[PDB]
RNA sequence: CAAGCUUGAGUCUCGUAGAGGGGGGUAGAAUUCCAGGUGUAGCGGUGAAAUGCGUAGAGAUCUGGAGGAAUACCGGUGGCGAAGGCGGCCCCCUGGACGAAGACUGACGCUCAGGUGCGAAAGCGUGGGGAGCAAACAGGAUUAGAUACCCUGGUAGUCCACGCCGUAAACGAUGUCGACUUGGAGGUUGUGCCCUUGAGGCGUGGCUUCCGGAGCUAACGCGUUAAGUCGACCGCCUGGGG
């Protein structure tokens, strides 16, 4: 049923600067979605985790829902 | 690690042609260069046992290759040892 | 490592017989071809053919009779860790003369029955039954 | 380093030596030397006022620069010299105007290092500048209590203080004793910990190693007579009273500080 | 977890959204997990038991699908 | 010499001298034949969480083809500086001269 | 013994994934403590209680600050490592593995008694550090008794540096190496192709879970990652206690 998004377009790494296709993989509480529900490949979910961690380090994205 | 120019250089003066990367003498020279390089790493990273395992693999590999050259012929073996700086 | 290529040959026949394979393939050697020749003269295998030049390979065509393997039991006697040599008067008789024992003597690789009448004796490579 | 001696003789069995190969071998700088005769612990009345001091090796005083008021002049470290008059080693720095001075050697200091002084000095070990310019949370030493008075705090071998806060014309300091104290921001201080931190790892090893240092034997009051010490003496080993100084003020707990003039600076006491 | 009251939102649906957001964030579950210390052996063992049970139920689903009853 | 990219966050109330800050750093790298392969002054940006009791910041991203040693002093100038509230240095596999998605949207 | 051969074993070339290792920084959430504001009669705890904390103003709540430890989500019978083990992000140094197409050396290999090196936790030495947790110990319950299970506290230790120790249900309770023997579904990482149309299939490797065939096994079960069929070498066992 579900298919990975980043497989459709050739991506060489997940870019931390992006906020598009990063805000959507973060949930309302700031947590980051598992590959189980978001239907993404394990090749990019490690990169997605790393990208989200970099972004929340630089305050582009929040750690939590509050702050 | 050992870089492209470093490997391709020592093979140039230990191998007859630039395509003799598998000769026994060039292998010992490659191993010796990498071993002497890692001496600088482990002089201040004593607690790197995982990496020192790889260093001992190269050291052990070099001894076996040197043993093979001595059994084949002592002439080129002795010449190699003098020019490379090893003892025995 | 690989230290008994003759044991490898015998194991391939045994496993091919058990799995009902029409043929087995394996890297060739002079002693291997001699043992295959002994089996072929004796009637245990269909036919062997050697192909290739730099890397020879024995392609053995196994033999069957009704629904059973022709070779009941094939095993190696002389081994790298234990060499076995027998004289003329002590050659073994596998299964009371209804099986063969491959014997490497001075004249060539051959069966115990033929070696006992040639009067040679030698090393006992294999038991085939 | 920390060198343990071999037990070739008793009195050498337990000796642990602190050996510093970077220490200068030879004579000190002549202009900066001055005599300091010993006292034996006696004041100008000739009476012993502090006990257990006497003898030891003769020493010469080194004029150490605690003020560090040669501002705007970079200096190069020439030698790290041993100083008999303190637990820390000293450094002979040569300013680029021809002046040599003694400073307390910090942890990271070696020959050829550049030190600096003033409000524009860089944040680097051995650089001395006021705490109004030193960042908060940094490790400093040779702290002066009053502006221009010269360094008085964190002067032993491996000591330092932490600048934990600043509010207006004061900064808060965590001292090596572990208390918080306020000192004016105009007071100068030197960056980094003072060196020779191995000083505490040595052991004298002999009763005479302390005598070399000018320390005379301590006699227990319980070993005395009733006329000499309050702990007095009985038949056999008797001690039936609370421990006291030789003058009747009791040790093992009695706080003796009484200074209401300087209480306003102590944010917290040690513990 | 943070919810704002929209226009035309009674207390009923407001509390429902609060509760639903509570499971979605899972906050109640993680508080119960950290209520007590659990050993690395214990999390490894519980997860292994969980994995085998999910997998066991997984193929039991297909076996029940491929079998025929009555 | 390998491929790095540095993004540094400066205090918002001292954004005026921020353009001058890029020239000083770029001059220090270029003096050592370093290259500035991408520059993007993102300017005013609101933070996801309050750092240092403030919710606003001035973002500057930049990409350099530089020697190993020349970035160590850059990081220590950030550490002892007070303008930059945060700094970040990352290795990059190749050069990236292409602009970032958010700046092209803005 | 002599010469040779490339199939075993290696070297070079371009890449890919990885909590592999050592060093140095840094970020956020939370716990505890200190200083203050608001505020009042409880808090905390349990099967039920009590010890304890609190009217000398606790707990709760808000704002500052100190400090130490571990890295939620990602996260997965996922990955890496000879094993022990390795989980925030970044930088520096560094080991191994696998894949593609060649080039090169030419048996240089396997195994290994003694020997050497690595080796969880606890423990030991010296010097630091110490928030949380917590042997010992103390008090309160429970109980016929309770040197325990429960509760309130609490030192060593857990953390760091450098040594020592060399032990674990150190387990896959399964030595290492090599070859052969029907299948099926996954995971993970490469790689060649096909109207590459595409958010489509056909091959080929490495590693890895599950089920199961022959066979083997006392049985349970193992089952191409064997406990099947075989070879090389090493370790070990010989009734239960003592
Ligand atoms: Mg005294
Ligand atoms: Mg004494
Ligand atoms: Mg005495
Ligand atoms: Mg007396
Ligand atoms: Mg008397
Ligand atoms: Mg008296
Ligand atoms: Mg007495
Ligand atoms: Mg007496
Ligand atoms: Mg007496
Ligand atoms: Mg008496
Ligand atoms: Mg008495
Ligand atoms: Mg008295
Ligand atoms: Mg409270
Ligand atoms: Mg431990
Ligand atoms: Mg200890
Ligand atoms: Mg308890
Ligand atoms: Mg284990
Ligand atoms: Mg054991
Ligand atoms: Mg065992
Ligand atoms: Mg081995
Ligand atoms: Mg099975």
């Amino acid at each position: 049923r579900k298919f990975c998004r980043f497989t459709a377009e050739g991506v060489q790494e997940i870019d931390y600067k992006d906020i598009a296709t990063l805000k959507n993989y973060i949930t309302e509480s700031g947590k980051i979605v598992p590959s189980r529900i978001t239907g993404t490949r394990a090749k990019y979910q490690r990169q997605l985790a790393r990208a989200i961690k970099r972004a929340r380090y630089l305050s582009l994205l929040p750690y939590t829902d509050r702050h | 690690s050992l870089s492209t120019e470093a490997t391709a250089k020592i093979v140039s003066e230990f191998g007859r042609d630039a395509n003799d990367t598998g000769s026994t003498e060039v292998q010992v020279a490659l191993l010796t260069a990498q071993i002497n390089h890692l001496q600088g790493h482990f002089a201040e990273h004593k607690k790197d046992h995982h990496s020192r395992r790889g260093l001992l693999r190269m050291v052990s590999q070099r001894r076996k290759l040197l043993d093979y050259l001595k059994r084949k012929d002592v002439a080129r073996y002795t010449q190699l040892i003098e020019r490379l700086g090893l003892r025995r | 490592s690989m230290q008994d290529p003759i044991a490898d040959m015998l194991t391939r026949i045994r496993n091919g017989q058990a799995a009902n394979k029409a043929a087995v393939t394996m890297p060739s050697s002079k002693l291997k071809v001699a043992i295959a020749n002994v089996l072929k003269e004796e009637g245990f295998i269909e036919d062997f053919k050697v192909e290739g030049d730099t890397k020879p390979e024995l392609e053995l065509t196994l033999k069957y009779f009704q629904g059973k393997a022709v070779v009941e039991s094939i095993q190696r006697v002389s081994r790298p860790g234990l060499r076995i040599y027998k004289r003329k008067d002590e050659l073994p008789k596998v299964m009371a003369g209804l099986g063969i024992a491959v014997v490497s003597t001075s004249k060539g690789v051959m069966t115990d029955r033929a070696a006992r009448q040639a009067g040679l004796g030698g090393e006992i490579i294999c038991y085939v039954a | 380093a920390v060198v343990k001696c071999k037990p070739t003789s008793p009195g050498r069995r337990h000796v642990v030596k602190v050996v510093n190969p970077e220490l200068h071998k030879g004579k000190p700088f002549a202009p900066l030397l001055e005599k300091n005769s010993k006292s034996g612990g006696r004041n100008n009345n000739g009476r012993i006022t502090t006990r257990h001091i006497g003898g030891g090796h003769k020493q010469a005083y080194r004029i150490v620069d605690f003020k560090r008021n040669k501002d705007g002049i970079p200096a190069v470290v020439e030698r790290l010299e041993y100083d008999p008059n303190r637990s820390a080693n000293i450094a002979l720095v040569l300013y680029k105007d021809g002046e040599r001075r003694y400073i307390l050697a910090p942890k990271g200091l070696k020959a050829g290092d550049q030190i600096q002084s003033g409000v524009d000095a860089a944040i680097k070990p051995g650089n001395t500048l006021p705490m109004r310019n030193i960042p908060v949370g940094s490790t400093v030493h040779n702290v002066e209590m009053k502006p221009g008075k010269g360094g008085q705090l964190a002067r032993s071998a491996g000591t330092y203080v932490q600048i934990v806060a600043r509010d207006g014309a004061y900064v808060t300091l965590r001292l090596r004793s572990g208390e918080m104290r306020k000192v004016e921001a105009d007071c100068r201080a030197t960056l980094g910990e003072v060196g020779n931190a191995e000083h505490m790892l040595r052991v004298l090893g002999k009763a005479g190693a302390a005598r070399w240092r000018g320390v005379r034997p301590t006699v227990r009051g319980t070993a005395m007579n009733p006329v000499d010490h309050p702990h007095g003496g009985g038949e056999g080993r008797n001690f039936g009273k609370h421990p006291v100084t030789p003058w009747g003020v009791q040790t093992k707990g009695k706080k003796t500080r009484s200074n209401k003039r300087t209480d306003k600076f102590i944010v917290r006491r040690r513990s | 977890p943070v919810i704002k009251v929209r226009e035309n939102e009674p207390f009923d649906v407001a509390l429902r959204r609060f509760k639903r957001s509570c499971e979605k964030a899972g906050v109640l579950a993680e508080v119960r997990r950290r209520e007590f210390y659990e050993k690395p052996t214990t999390e490894r063992k519980r997860a292994k038991a969980s994995a085998v049970k999910r997998h066991a139920k997984k193929l039991a689903r297909e076996n029940a699908r491929r079998t025929r009853l009555y | 010499m390998r491929h790095y990219e540095i993004v540094f966050m400066v205090h918002p109330d001292q954004s005026e001298q921020v353009p001058g800050m890029i020239e000083r750093y770029t001059a220090a790298i270029t003096g050592a034949e370093g290259k500035i392969h991408r520059l993007e002054d993102w300017g005013r940006r609101q933070l996801a969480y309050p750092i240092n009791k403030l919710h606003k910041a001035h973002y500057v991203l930049m990409n350099v083809e530089a020697p190993q040693e020349v970035i160590d002093e850059l990081e220590t100038t950030f550490r002892f500086n007070d303008a930059v509230i945060r700094s970040m240095v990352m290795r990059t596999k190749h050069a990236v001269t292409e602009a970032s998605p958010m700046v092209k949207a803005k």
